[PDB]
This record gives structure tokens, C-alpha cells and sequence, in this order.
RNA sequence: GGACUUUUACUUUGAAAAAAUUAGAGUGUUCAAAGCAGGCGUAUUGCUCGAAUAUAUUAGCAUGGAAUAAUAGAAUAGGACG
RNA sequence: GGAUAGUGGCCUACCAUGGUUUCAACGGGUAACGGGGAAUAAGGGUUCGAUUCCGGAGAGGGAGCCUGAGAAACGGCUACCACAUCCAAGGAAGGCAGCAGGCGCGCAAAUUACCCAAUCCUAAUUCAGGGAGGUAGUGACAAUAAAUAACGAUACAGGGCCCAUUCGGGUCUUGUAAUUGGAAUGAGUACAAUGUAAAUACCUUAACGAGGAACAAUUGGAGGGCAAGUCUGGUGCCAGCAGCCGCGGUAAUUCCAGCUCCAAUAGCGUAUAUUAAAGUUGUUGCAGUUAAAAAGCUCGUAGUUGAACUUUGGGCCCGGUUGGCCG
């Protein structure tokens, strides 16, 4: 009798499941996002199309609307401060045009990658879910972690870890000791 | 409309077919990297075409 | 259903105590008392959710078994004693006060307030009437009943009582612009003048309200609880003033106090 | 115009016209007869056990010819005879005489399925085991 | 590590005011040592069957098998 | 200045309206489903924003409207007003 | 009038003949507890709600009552009815649609565990009690996050932009490897601390934990719909496949398999229902000469629906908002 930690699903399968053009175009991201499934992909676009609904809402109430105008802007203002929309493309119109990719590049996967740290986006997976990466302080281990505007610059290596300082691995910290218990004494 | 046909044959095929078991081979790359794998193969490598690009065209026209 | 019903699922409770969804199946429901239970705020409520002083339950029990506490001047100790509206709590072993008036979502606000005025306290005159050997008398809403008024007190008229010693010194009459406090309904929290009372024979009369800020509203009579003259409380007012502020302008004042 | 009264007060032929006419969809005066419940072989239920009475080898339909491997069941639930085809290979030597069985539909909503003829239901389990991880040999039928 | 913790203004009126499963961590208060909830209820319900002092009824138990 | 529709439908605006759920604002649970938390500092005896908002499509109550659609009324004047 | 806590045909005595109905009464059915709500996303709708909250009812079936403020109470009693336990055969006793657990039922649903630490309730009561509630166990109900590998080395092949006279070819960047080498890591196992009522897991963390017989991902499918073989071996209208069209009768792209290939992926298939697709229930929004469908005809009650007109137009006052503009 207690009260329900409710739930949701977060994707949504494509109708028609046999387009060629759709399974090309899907795998296509896959590849240079590094992505393990199709759900990625879906996540995502199930995503854009809450925001276009809730978008293409809006657009049909007259301005000047207080709900329009404050749960609007709201929106254009979460969408910012991600970097899926540009600095200055904040109107209603061109959430619209918002495309996949858009959140797809502001992926911890892909920044990981194109600040340096990476130079591969299939590399860029395994560096963080390896623990081998930190906003600030915080290990983020979840490739799909989304990188905000003012976090971008803050995406350095690892406190711990080899590759941010403080001991090498275990495998690093073997070889080292299995020079000494042969080549030595 | 008949209902008593032979049953003596229920089997046939199944148990003549002879037995050849699979043949050993390196495992595919469970996760991510079989997608990776799809994708720099199945467009950036690009194999032989045609006039459409072929998935499974065993040993060719020849 | 047989009889008094005595638990209260954690749902069913009061929103405006703002209980969480988790924690266990059940709210503290009120003891019978002063406030009806759902116009209430317990004092469990009060020293933990709203005061942070305890942690467990057992750790109220606690502090109320210790007299630490007094609701309206009396030690109660109580754990879930029906502390409602106008009341005033002390805890004398950390000399504060407060006094149970209303948020302006519709809460409980932790409205401290002096060593003065802790010791009165306002009372809407629910009935007046007649009493047994030509006695007569009103009663507030807290669940008071105070002997011999002045004839002139009506129904709906608020009145100052003391605090220690019963008493009624000094009362309000509902009228043509004064200052209104809503008690309830979905103007609760709201604060300011009359202007009309539409009048209903049969049932509900309805009171158009003016706040400070000019933005008129209307409830329902019992809804509405006068507190003194135009722009002159005669009680210490919680911040905001009663004013409600659109969501629009509530977001400014948020993120504008923010930085610096 | 249109044959239809368009009346602001015509809103109660127009509601009892329709749920008079809900009758002509098969559907839907299935579900409100109950037929479900009451001439289906299942109770409405997805799945019936029963057991296996006889072995039958029922001709496929034309244009087609082969013997398709069947089996009369008994439901034990409520008694009815009806038959089930066995799928796959030689699987009909997997299920014995009185051997108590899983049945499912054909997947056509009560229909028979292909050429095989009155059979509107297929062998899912088998003793308890299951028939297709039989045929692959992965799991074994308990002694009977 | 975020945590909480509480400083009392004495020693044993903090040990008043503290929950008894905190106190044996520290070894301030003991450890308690009793009969597990089965055990303890079979016995509420067993006593239930008396009435009286029982010691009074373990004569009447007692008188029936020594003559 | 207060009540006032011949009698209705209709329509506008409100009020009286449980929570959860839903829509949805805020909040970096490391992300997320969530949750309603939290945020700041001298962090050695403190400070501090919150926990919104929309919802509801019948009926009842209150209210602005009178186009549309009904309805009443003086004809043997047992007509209206003063 | 009696009765009830009180209204009332609630009951009684006397008196009238009234009350409901095609605006569907009354009767029947429901595999019907009502609502909050749920599934289905153009809109309109369609279907569902035993089940976390509210209300209701019931405690094997009925009826009756004791106590009390409150019960027609069932972990209260009394009787009948149906079950059924112990017995020294005289007697006595039970009511799990509480928590576990057992039988039966079936397609279908978990431990006879720990605890009052939390949430809250009760009492004479800060203490006692609580299968309320919480904790753990069983748990691929549903939902969330997402490992199963990463970067090099080189030998051909070359995307090779060229130089350029030729096996003369710059220097990075793809791809092939019974070719190579150094790094990375938690799944685990486990000091500890943390977590806890006590344990457990989570988070944290020493000591270990990777190279292919592993730390070895599956489930379906490869004629069309519909994404992916005219490769091989087997069978020969057989075995079998196939939701549907259809495949099989000795060169089977569809069976049985090997190979490879496709789709989804810690998940995929099947059955049953249901929603969308369905403008195939049509208010929005269908169809009716010939594809299903205008009653043989006219009258006609209920229903639905019903020509036009009654302050029209003119002229003032008042403070409001989106654009000129420019700082
Ligand atoms: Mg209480
Ligand atoms: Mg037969
Ligand atoms: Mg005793
Ligand atoms: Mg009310
Ligand atoms: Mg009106
Ligand atoms: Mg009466
Ligand atoms: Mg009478
Ligand atoms: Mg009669
Ligand atoms: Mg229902
Ligand atoms: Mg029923
Ligand atoms: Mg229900
Ligand atoms: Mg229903
Ligand atoms: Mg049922
Ligand atoms: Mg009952
Ligand atoms: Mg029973
Ligand atoms: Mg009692
Ligand atoms: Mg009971
Ligand atoms: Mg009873
Ligand atoms: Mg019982
Ligand atoms: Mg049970
Ligand atoms: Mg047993
Ligand atoms: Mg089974
Ligand atoms: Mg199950
Ligand atoms: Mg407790
Ligand atoms: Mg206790
Ligand atoms: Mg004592
Ligand atoms: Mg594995
Ligand atoms: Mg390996
Ligand atoms: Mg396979
Ligand atoms: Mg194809
Ligand atoms: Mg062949
Ligand atoms: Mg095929
Ligand atoms: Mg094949
Ligand atoms: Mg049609
Ligand atoms: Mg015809
Ligand atoms: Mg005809
Ligand atoms: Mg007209």
C-alpha cells in the first residue's frame, strides 16, 4: 500500500521495420558516434520528437501566451545549455529543425573524442566506462552522459588512473615486477 | 477427410540427412565492435558492386 | 466502516504538509483536537519536516515528552496534536516562537515571531449564540468558546482573545474593506481588503478580495478570515506579504537574487 | 443529405443506431456473446493441455500432398476432443499415447491454417519439456 | 564520503537521547540478549492457556499423577 | 445605490474542488528510470532558494454576454400603467 | 400511532387508487464492485481497470444477538445448512478472501526466513505490542543505465594528390592477417572500512582477476510482402515448410543441413486478447442503379426537423494593446 517509484520507457521502435534507406542511415551513426544498438539511436529519436510535439504546441497558441512564452523559452533554454541548440537560433521555428546528430555530438562518447583524449570514438567508449576519464572530481562512466556548455572545458583524465596520474594499472604495475622476479634474483 | 494416412515415414529426411558438424572459426566481435565492424565494411570498404552492392553473393556470376 | 478509522495511508495526508512519496505507507494523521485534521499540521510535522530539530519519530516523542514545547501557552505533548491556524508553538528551551499562518502556495510557513504577540492571538467567530441560563457565547474556529462577548460581535468577525487568560480584547467586524487573510480553497495564502461580499440566501455567499498589488479574486465566506484595517495588520505577516506572484515573475525574482 | 439525421437532438438514434449496427462486426459480437467462453475449446485462455488419445495422419489439402502428423488431445480443463498438429521433422515421435500435452493456436484467431485440415491448434509442449528443444536434441523427454 | 553525525552537550545525556543499536557500536550501552520473535510469541502464547499464577496449576498437573 | 432572464438552452469568466498518475517548470540521482531534492561559506558550533504551474470538458453553484433556437403576453379585453 | 439516534409505508390501523413506461419502464444477461486511473499518440475515437489511493461489500453459506460511543463484528457468541478435527465412544473442538506454508485448480503466480532500526497505529502508555510496516530470500512482471574489447607494429594490397622517363613512385591514411608487442578494465574472488536493528548487496578500497580449448551472446530469419544466397551437400507431391501468395513430384533461391549473409540484441520467438493500420461502424467520416444494401405502395403516432420580420443606423467621452521610429 505503499506508493509506486514510477517509470518510463525512454525509445521507441521505427514502424515499418524493413526500410533500407532507414537501416543504412541508422547504421551509418552507429559507426562514427561509436554506438553499440539500434536503441541508442532510438532513445535519441524518441527524444526529439517529445520536444517537436511539445514544440509544434506552442506554435499553434498565440504569442504573447504566458504558458507559450515561459514554457518556451524554458525549453529553448534547456536546449542551449546543452549545445543541441546554437547560441543564437533560440526561437520556436528552429527547435523544429533539429536534427539527431544534434544531441548525438554533445555525447560524453564523442567529446571524450574530439578534444583530444581519444582520437577514436570506439576508443572514446572504453576510456570512459573504464573509469578512465572525470568531470571535476566525478568519474562519469556513461557514454551516453551528455556534456553541457560550461562542463565542456572541465572534461580532463582521471584523478585516479594511469592515464590522469597517481600508479599505473595492475597490468602496467605486474610487468614491472615480473622484470625484476626473472631478470634479477 | 482422411484421417488415417501413414505415419510410418514420420522422420524421413531429418534422420538421412548426413550428419556434418560446423566447422571451428574465430568468433565474431559480440557488441559495439561487430557494429564498427558493419559499418567499415559495409561502407567504407565497399565491396564488389554492381549496380546495387551484394551482401551474400557466393563464388559470383564467376 | 465499523467505527473511527485511526491510520492515514501517506497519500491520503494533506498535501500541503509536504510529505515525500517514500519513507513508509503511512502519514501521522492528526488527533482529534482544535483544527480539523485536514486543515491541521502535527506537531511531529512541525519539529522534524518543518523544523529539522528531529530525525526519527521516536526522537519527537522525545522532545514532547520533555514539555519543550507549548501550543497556545499549554504544554501539549502530544505526538500529533491538530496545531492549526492563528496557533503559536514555543519552544522555551531555545526561546523562539512562531505562529501557524499560512505560506502563499498554501503551506505552513515557519512564520517565527516575538515574545510579544506570542502571548494573543486571532480567533474567526465561527458562531454566537445563546448559551444555557442566558448565558451566551462565541466560538472561534480554533475551538474556543469564550463566555459574555460584546453584543456587538457578529458571526464572521475575527477577535483579538489574550493567550493566558481567555479574553477577548479588542475584534474586527467583516465589512466594506478590511484587511483579509484565505484560509483556504485555491486563493489560500492570498492577503488583502474586501470591497464586496456577495450575498446569497441559501447558500455560499462569495467575497471579492483586493490585494496591495490590485488583482481581484473571489471565494467563498468561510474561506476568508479578517485580520485587521487597510494596509494595518494586526498580526506579524510572513515574507511576501500574502501577495501571489505569477510563475512568469517568480522566476525572475529566483535567478535575478541569484548572483551577487 | 447524407442519410443520416444531423439534429442538435439527435444524439440518441445516432448512439443506438451505431451500437445497433456494432452487431454486423464479426469481432465484436464475438466478444459481446461470449463465444469465446463458451464454444471455444479453450476457455479463451492462449493455451490448453490435454492428453494424447490417438496418433493421426490427417492428408493435406489441395493442391498439396503429404501426410501432416496430428494428434486427437483430450483437454483436461473441460474434456473436449480436439486435435493439434505437431510441428516439425519426425516430432510425432516425440509424443506417446496418453502423454499430456501443450496446445496452442494455429495463429489465424480460431481459423485451420494452411492445407492441414481441421486443425486449428499445435503441440507446444510435450511431458513438460517442450517439442522444439526436443527436435534439437538439447533437452530429453522424462520416461514415460 | 558524505555522512551525518551529532555532537550531545554531555556524555551520558547523550547516551539518553541515543538510539541503543547506536550505543553498542560505541560499547557505551550493552548488547542485549534475548529470545528470537517466534520464540518469545510461542511463549505469550503458550502462558495465554493459564489463567492465574500456574504455580498454583502445576500442583493441579502434579496432583494427578502421585495419587 | 441594491436586487432584476416571462421561462430556458447556449456561450464567457470564476468559485468549491485529494493525493499519486498525466502535461510540465526547477534540481547535475556521476547519466538515466527516478527522487524532491538541495545550493553557499570562515565548512569550530552558520547562511540560503524551494517543493511551482496546467489539468478536468457531464451535472450543480457564481458571473459577464443576448446573436442563434425555443417560450410567455392585451381579441367578447376577466388588457397595461397611476 | 408504534418503532428508530432521528426523517420516512420503516411497521401498523383506518382511507383513498394511486406509482413507472418507446425520453425504453419491468424483465434478462454481464467471463460487472464503482471511481482515481490504464493501453492505443493527427484529431475524433477504441479497449481496459480483480490489483499500491478513495468509496463499497464480505470473512464457508444464511439468519440472529451479546458487549460497546461505534459491529448486525466473525482471529465475538447462538442456531440451522454445508464441511470437518480429537476421543479412553462418555464427550470436546475448528473456520487463512491476515503472514507464511500445504492440497486442489489450472496456461497462469515466491520463503512455513529476520526485525520493530524506519513509516505509523494502539494502550494505563517516551518503555509494552504490531506477519500493520520494514528487511532479506525466490523473482528475465514491467522500467533504467549499458561490458562482451582498446591502441599500436609490420609484410603485401593501396584510398595512393602527385613527382613522372619505366618494376622510376612522395608521405600519411583505409582495408587483409594460423605475423607481431606493449598498455586498459571490471565481471568475478576478497583484506578492510562503509552499509545494517543484525546480516546482504550497492557505493569505496588494499592482495589477485586477458589473450583466443576465453571472461568464447543470443533469438529468429535469407522467394515475395520484407532486410539478407540462385553457394554446397541431402530428399524426391516423401519428410517437411508455409500468418497470407505459395515451396517440395532427382539441376528445391522456401524442406533437412554446412557455409556465408540479414534483423533485433541481454535479449529474440510463439500463442491469446486488444489498440493503431480501419473512411472495414463513418459525429468528424463510409456505402446502398449494376459489387452487401431503398420496406410493393400510401397513411400515420412516437422521434427528429421545421420560411421571413420586432434597436436598425448615427454621433460623442474615456483610458487600453502589435509595426512606424530612435536612443
Ligand atoms: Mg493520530
Ligand atoms: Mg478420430
Ligand atoms: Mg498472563
Ligand atoms: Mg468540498
Ligand atoms: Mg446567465
Ligand atoms: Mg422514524
Ligand atoms: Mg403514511
Ligand atoms: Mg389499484
Ligand atoms: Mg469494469
Ligand atoms: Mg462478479
Ligand atoms: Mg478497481
Ligand atoms: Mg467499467
Ligand atoms: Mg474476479
Ligand atoms: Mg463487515
Ligand atoms: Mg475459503
Ligand atoms: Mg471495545
Ligand atoms: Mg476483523
Ligand atoms: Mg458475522
Ligand atoms: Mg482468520
Ligand atoms: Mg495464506
Ligand atoms: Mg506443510
Ligand atoms: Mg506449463
Ligand atoms: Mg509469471
Ligand atoms: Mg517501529
Ligand atoms: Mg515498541
Ligand atoms: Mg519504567
Ligand atoms: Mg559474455
Ligand atoms: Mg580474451
Ligand atoms: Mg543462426
Ligand atoms: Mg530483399
Ligand atoms: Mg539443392
Ligand atoms: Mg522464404
Ligand atoms: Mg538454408
Ligand atoms: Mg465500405
Ligand atoms: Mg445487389
Ligand atoms: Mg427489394
Ligand atoms: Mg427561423
Amino acid at each position: 500500500p505503499r506508493a509506486p517509484r514510477t517509470y518510463s520507457k525512454t525509445y521507441s521502435t521505427p514502424k515499418r521495420p524493413y526500410e533500407s534507406s532507414r537501416l543504412d542511415a541508422e547504421l551509418k551513426l552507429a559507426g562514427e558516434f561509436g554506438l553499440k544498438n539500434k536503441k541508442e539511436i532510438y532513445r535519441i529519436s524518441f527524444q526529439l520528437s517529445k520536444i517537436r510535439r511539445a514544440a509544434r504546441d506552442l506554435l499553434t497558441r498565440d504569442e504573447k501566451d504566458p504558458k507559450r512564452l515561459f514554457e518556451g523559452n524554458a525549453l529553448i533554454r534547456r536546449l542551449v545549455r546543452v549545445g543541441v541548440l546554437s547560441e543564437d537560433k533560440k526561437k520556436l521555428d528552429y527547435v523544429l529543425a533539429l536534427k539527431v546528430e544534434d544531441f548525438l555530438e554533445r555525447r560524453l562518447q564523442t567529446q571524450v573524442y574530439k578534444l583530444g583524449l581519444a582520437k577514436s570514438v570506439h576508443h572514446a567508449r572504453v576510456l570512459i566506462t573504464q573509469r578512465h576519464i572525470a568531470v571535476g572530481k566525478q568519474i562519469v562512466n556513461i557514454p551516453s552522459f551528455m556534456v553541457r556548455l560550461d562542463s565542456e572545458k572541465h572534461i580532463d583524465f582521471a584523478p585516479t588512473s594511469p592515464f590522469g596520474g597517481a600508479r599505473p594499472g595492475r597490468v602496467a604495475r605486474r610487468n614491472a615486477a615480473r622484470k625484476a622476479e626473472a631478470s634479477g634474483e | 477427410a482422411k484421417v488415417h494416412g501413414s505415419l510410418a515415414r514420420a522422420g524421413k529426411v531429418k534422420s538421412q540427412t548426413p550428419k556434418v558438424e560446423k566447422t571451428e572459426k574465430p568468433k565474431k566481435p559480440k557488441g559495439r565492435a561487430y557494429k564498427r565492424l558493419l559499418y567499415t565494411r559495409r561502407f567504407v570498404n565497399v565491396t564488389l558492386v554492381n549496380g546495387k552492392r551484394r551482401m551474400n553473393p557466393g563464388p559470383s556470376v564467376q | 466502516a465499523r467505527g473511527p478509522k485511526k491510520h492515514l495511508k501517506r497519500l491520503a495526508a494533506p498535501h500541503h504538509w509536504l510529505l515525500d512519496k517514500l519513507s513508509g505507507c503511512y502519514a501521522p494523521r492528526p488527533s482529534a483536537g482544535p483544527h480539523k485534521l485536514r486543515e491541521s499540521l502535527p506537531l511531529i510535522v512541525f519539529l522534524r519536516n518543518r523544523l529539522k530539530y528531529a530525525l526519527n519519530g521516536r526522537e519527537v516523542k522525545a522532545i514532547l515528552m520533555q514539555r519543550h514545547v507549548k501550543v497556545d501557552g499549554k504544554v501539549r505533548t502530544d505526538t500529533t496534536y491538530p496545531a492549526g491556524f492563528m496557533d503559536v508553538i514555543t519552544l522555551d528551551a531555545t526561546n523562539e516562537n512562531f505562529r501557524l499562518v499560512y505560506d502563499v502556495k498554501g503551506r505552513f510557513a515557519v512564520h517565527r515571531i516575538t515574545d510579544e504577540e506570542a502571548s494573543y492571538k486571532l480567533g474567526k467567530v465561527k458562531k454566537v449564540q445563546l448559551g444555557k441560563k442566558g448565558v451566551p457565547y462565541v466560538v472561534t474556529h480554533d475551538g474556543r468558546t469564550i463566555r459574555y462577548p460584546d453584543p456587538n460581535i457578529k458571526v464572521n468577525d475575527t477577535v483579538k482573545i489574550d493567550l493566558a487568560s481567555g479574553k477577548i480584547t479588542d475584534f474586527i467586524k467583516f465589512d466594506a474593506g478590511k484587511l483579509v487573510y484565505v484560509t483556504g480553497g485555491r486563493n489560500l495564502g492570498r492577503i488583502g481588503t474586501i470591497v464586496h461580499k456577495e450575498r446569497h440566501d441559501g447558500g455560499f455567499d462569495l467575497v471579492h478580495i483586493k490585494d496591495s498589488l490590485d488583482n481581484t479574486f473571489v471565494t467563498r465566506l468561510n474561506n476568508v478570515f479578517v485580520i485587521g484595517e487597510q494596509g494595518k495588520p494586526y498580526i506579524s505577516l510572513p515574507k511576501g506579504k500574502g501577495i501571489k506572484l505569477s510563475i512568469a515573475e517568480e522566476r525572475d525574482r529566483r535567478r535575478a537574487q541569484q548572483g551577487l | 443529405g447524407k442519410g443520416k439525421p444531423r439534429g442538435l437532438n439527435s444524439a440518441r438514434k445516432l448512439r443506438v443506431h451505431r451500437r445497433n449496427n456494432r452487431w454486423a462486426e464479426n469481432n465484436y459480437k464475438k466478444r459481446l456473446l461470449g463465444t469465446a467462453f463458451k464454444s471455444s475449446p479453450f476457455g479463451g485462455s492462449s493455451h490448453a493441455k490435454g492428453i494424447v488419445l490417438e496418433k493421426l495422419g490427417i492428408e493435406s489439402k489441395q493442391p498439396n500432398s503429404a501426410i501432416r502428423k496430428c494428434v486427437r488431445v483430450q483437454l483436461i480443463k473441460n474434456g473436449k476432443k480436439v486435435t493439434a498438429f505437431v510441428p516439425n521433422d519426425g516430432c510425432l515421435n516425440f509424443v506417446d499415447e496418453n502423454d499430456e500435452v501443450l496446445l496452442a493456436g494455429f495463429g489465424r484467431k480460431g481459423k485451420a491454417k494452411g492445407d492441414i485440415p481441421g486443425v486449428r491448434f499445435k503441440v507446444v509442449k510435450v511431458s513438460g519439456v517442450s517439442l522444439l528443444a526436443l527436435w534439437k536434441e538439447k533437452k530429453e523427454k522424462p520416461r514415460s | 564520503s558524505v555522512g551525518f553525525g551529532l555532537v550531545y552537550n554531555s556524555v551520558a545525556e547523550a547516551k539518553k537521547f541515543e538510539p541503543t543499536y547506536r550505543l553498542v557500536r560505541y560499547g557505551l550501552a550493552e548488547k542485549v540478549e534475548k529470545a528470537s520473535r517466534q520464540q518469545r510469541k510461542q511463549k505469550k502464547n503458550r502462558d495465554k492457556k493459564i489463567f492465574g499464577t500456574g504455580k498454583r496449576l502445576a500442583k493441579k498437573v502434579a496432583r494427578r499423577n502421585a495419587d
